[PDB]
């Protein structure tokens, strides 16, 4: 394909340390991480431009990520609070072209 | 010669936050391992102040090396040496044979013996308060200050949250080397609030002059203020 979150569906637990995963095949400098909330829209929690590289959006707050090799990018729940159930997207761009994935639906109880 | 700084001098963690920076990107540089390799020979250059070498470091297999000046690099260039040095890929720029890659600044001294360990230590100054130290351990007889820094700030990294994601243990503050005939200088622990997005390249660039020291004799003290 070319965009792959990983796990689609996931429960956790309040406290829980969780890792979404994301993996790239477009070989793209860039990557972003937002929630989806029927309130609000897209929202950026974090986004990278480069491995190594890690910049806040704007809603980074209780969210860290890490960009540990070009391919992949991954957003990282600490402590986890209800308040972060929600739909997560991953995607990699370039100049104004955005590339989204499947997205990530994640439930914390 | 250059003066030890005021508390006024030194970037401030808040302010990096306040400019939405993100602090983590400074901790992986020091976390994250050095890129190392003994007795290696440059197979090319991209300018003519750099040199490249063929290495192993996480999936890269070479390593620019930039060097504040030609003459810096002509001095290593095509010799037996050995690199010691912190990685960064962002803002890398590292072209084919025939673009993204693995760089860093200096880390270079010449492969000989030097063979046992020399431990060297580092005392630690918290709010004005000289209350810790800790050692360091480098086998090299003629080292470069950022093989000296990094294991330093590796430390404190991993043992004093010098460098969190989102912030630090600390305020401010500074790492100050003095060499045996007491000349001395130092770097500045944290970035400057403009430097969001973090680039790499500006931040390492100290190691660039690929300062080199006595591991017997070198003085390293680090200073750090709290909020």
């Amino acid at each position: 394909a070319a965009v792959t979150q990983s796990p689609r569906n996931k429960v956790a637990v309040t406290g829980e340390k969780v890792t979404l995963s994301c993996q790239q095949t477009n070989n793209h400098n860039n990557m972003y991480w937002y929630r989806q909330d029927t309130g609000h829209g897209l929202r950026l929690i974090h986004y990278s431009y480069g491995v190594g590289n890690t910049e806040k959006g704007d809603i980074p707050d209780g969210y860290e990520a890490s960009r540990p090799s070009h391919e992949q990018f991954s957003l990282i729940l600490v402590s986890a609070t209800p308040s972060q159930s929600s739909v997560y997207f991953c995607a990699s761009g370039v100049g104004g072209t955005l590339y989204f994935g499947a997205g990530t639906r994640l439930s914390v109880l | 010669a250059q003066p030890d700084p005021k508390l006024d001098e030194l970037n401030k963690v808040s302010d990096y936050k306040s400019n939405k920076g993100t602090m983590g990107n400074v901790m992986n540089l020091y976390m994250s391992p050095p890129v190392e390799g003994r007795g290696v020979i440059n197979s090319r250059q991209f300018l003519s102040h750099d040199l490249i070498f063929p290495i192993e470091y996480k999936s890269y297999n070479e390593v620019k090396t930039e060097l504040e000046n030609t003459e810096l690099a002509n001095n290593y260039k095509g010799k037996k040496v050995d690199i010691f040095g912190v990685p960064y890929f962002y803002t890398c720029i590292i072209p084919k044979s025939e673009f993204g890659g693995c760089c860093m600044y200096g880390g270079l001294t010449f492969n000989s013996s030097e063979n046992r360990d020399k431990l060297i230590t580092v005392q630690v100054t918290i709010d004005n308060r000289q209350s810790l130290g800790f050692t360091i351990t480098t086998n090299k007889n003629m080292v470069t200050i950022q093989e000296l820094d990094y294991k330093a700030r590796h430390w404190l990294t991993k043992e004093k949250k010098l460098y969190e994601f989102d912030g630090s243990a600390f305020e401010s503050g500074y790492i100050k080397f003095t060499e045996k005939n007491n000349t001395s200088f130092w770097f500045d622990l944290f970035p400057k609030k403009e430097l969001v997005p973090f680039v790499p390249y500006k931040f390492l660039n100290i190691y660039g002059d690929n300062k080199v020291v006595d591991s017997k004799s070198i003085k390293m003290e680090v200073f750090l203020n709290t909020h």
